[PDB]
């Protein structure tokens, strides 16, 4: 899902942030300050659920 | 400008790149600038297999 | 040679200073009033000139912004005005006034003015 | 059609054009050599100066290396003017790219602050958005017509 | 810019000696004799000196004499008196950064 | 003091370094044109006096 | 000047148009007709300053 592009990823320089969705696509380059992680619950497990 | 070329190809029944020819279509194009000396993803690894 | 200059005054931090600079005392063939500052115990150094006539200031380096340039509405008494004065401001103001057209060396001066910051 | 604009002094207005360089087309803003379409400038020193002063415009003076054209960098930061590494603050050998104007109604012509707004097109085989003022008409077919 | 450079910073001399005092303007074209005198006893205002290379205003007495061509110009005194207390400078009507000269300072024993 | 058109004043330059494009700030000109050298290139090429 | 600026000179008188880069600060009065300028001015005589 999406990809994300610049020349640093930090807060000091503007930063893309193409992010897809199921039935839409976000495109907004901005001055992003930080971008930590994708959220995970530790889980990562399909097998089951 | 920023230039996005897509094309969804089928058949991948055993070879990771299989060979042949295909054409990427253009989709869009953006009015970006900036200076983009930087890749990455945003890859959901919530779950995955 | 004794041009008639508004005389001494003492000034708080962050008032104002109006000083005159009368000229009718004799006759000129120029078109320029100009003004010599001097430190209290340093030497002298220019600020600027004022074209008559036209009213057009022009500000040397490390004189521009805050002094002002003034004329009178006949063209004779230029007044100088300051605002926020320092600690450091405290020096002594002459008005040179030249004695033919393009010769730019001074031979009338007023007998000066001081300002004085205090409290 | 695309309508940017920026504020810069009479001394720079000769410098927007395709192929130049100095010291405002070769760190903040760059026009490229195959550019279609053109600009638009004229003198708004009668309300973008003051007699203090107006110290409200900024322009980069230092930079690492010549920016490609139509790019944008509004980054700040303390340029490596010295041997020694600038920690940071200011002070010798350590320039701050951004520095302001000086524009006053006192200073003469060429001098003066100038407003200046640059219109860029491209005529390219592409689905048409905006047009001039005319008019359609019928299509006719199997005839020898002005198309 | 020109700027001058001014030697000896100060002199102390009994009236009646003459004296000389040096003014050069670091400038790598010169200044061709367009350089001025000035002398300014405490209080009152600094008055004409010399104007030109060599020549005197009105009002003052040929007791001064003045000399110099190109980049380097002297001044000669004679008959000093307790009255001329006073601090001397130079300035080059040249250019138009209009600057004056470190001075110097003449005491009257 | 600038000098008259019957009787202009020729002056020299010899054995310094040049910079053309100080100049801007000395005085309030607009069109500086020049007719042998483009005022773009004046800071490259090296002259005899 | 208000009252008029009357420092600057300039020559239109002359024999023949000069080569280029070169001065003449040479004052003499110029004769334009058959009757002799032998000095001062006169009718048929043109100070060219």
């Amino acid at each position: 899902r999406g990809w994300i592009f610049g020349t640093t990823l930090d807060s000091k320089t503007q930063s893309l942030l193409i992010v897809n969705n199921a039935t839409n696509v976000v495109i907004k380059v901005c001055e992003f300050q930080f971008c930590n992680d994708p959220f995970l619950d530790v889980y990562y497990h399909k097998n089951n659920k | 400008y920023f230039k996005i070329y897509s094309k969804h190809t089928p058949i991948n029944l055993g070879r990771d790149l299989p060979q042949g020819f295909s054409a990427l279509e253009p989709l869009v194009d953006l009015p970006i600038g900036i200076n983009i000396t930087r890749f990455q993803t945003l890859l959901a690894l919530h779950r995955s297999y | 040679v004794q041009l008639a200059q508004s005389g001494s005054e003492l000034r708080k931090p962050g008032a104002s200073v109006k000083v005159s600079c009368d000229t009718s005392g004799h006759s000129f063939t120029s078109n320029a009033i100009h003004w010599v500052r001097q430190a209290p115990g340093q030497g002298l150094e220019w600020m600027g000139w004022i074209n008559t006539d036209t009213g057009t200031p022009t500000y040397a380096q490390g004189f521009t912004g805050r002094f002002v340039f003034s004329l009178d509405t006949s063209a004779r008494t230029a007044y100088l005005q300051i605002s926020s004065l320092k600690a450091d401001d405290t020096a002594v103001f002459y008005c040179a006034r030249e004695r033919d057209y393009s010769d730019y060396f001074f031979d009338y001066w007023g007998q000066g003015t001081l300002v004085t910051v205090s409290s | 059609v695309y309508a940017d604009s920026f504020v810069i002094r009479g001394n720079e207005v000769s410098q927007i054009a395709p192929g130049q360089t100095g010291n405002i087309a070769d760190y903040n803003y760059k026009l490229p050599d195959d550019f279609t379409g053109c600009v638009i400038a004229w003198n708004s020193n009668k309300l973008d100066s003051k007699v203090g002063g107006n110290y409200n415009y900024l322009y980069r003076l230092f930079r690492k290396s010549n920016l490609k054209p139509f790019e944008r960098d509004i980054s700040t930061e303390i340029y490596q003017a010295g041997n020694k590494p600038c920690n940071g603050v200011a002070g010798f050998n350590c320039y701050f790219p951004l520095r302001s104007y000086g524009f006053r109604p006192t200073y003469g012509v060429g001098h003066q602050p100038y407003r200046v707004v640059v219109l860029s097109f491209e005529l390219l085989h592409a689905p048409a958005t905006v047009c001039g003022p005319k008019k359609s008409t019928n299509l006719v077919k199997n005839k020898c017509v002005n198309f | 810019e020109v700027v001058m450079t001014q030697s000896p910073a100060s002199l102390s001399v009994s009236p009646g000696e003459r004296a000389t005092l040096s003014c050069r303007a670091r400038a790598s074209l010169g200044i061709s004799t367009d350089l001025a005198w000035y002398q300014q006893r405490p209080g009152q205002a600094p008055r004409l000196l010399i104007y030109g290379a060599s020549t005197r205003a009105t009002g003052i007495p040929a007791r001064f004499s003045g000399s110099g061509s190109g980049t380097e110009f002297t001044l000669t005194i004679s008959s000093l008196q307790s009255e001329d207390s006073a601090v001397y400078y130079c300035q080059q009507y040249s250019n138009w950064p209009l600057t004056f000269g470190g001075g110097t300072k003449v005491e009257i024993k | 003091r600038f000098a008259s058109v019957y009787a202009w004043n020729r002056k020299r330059i010899s054995n310094c370094v040049a910079d053309y494009s100080v100049l801007y700030n000395f005085a309030p000109f607009f069109a500086f044109k020049c007719y042998g050298v483009s005022p773009t290139k004046l800071n490259d090429l090296c002259f005899t006096n």
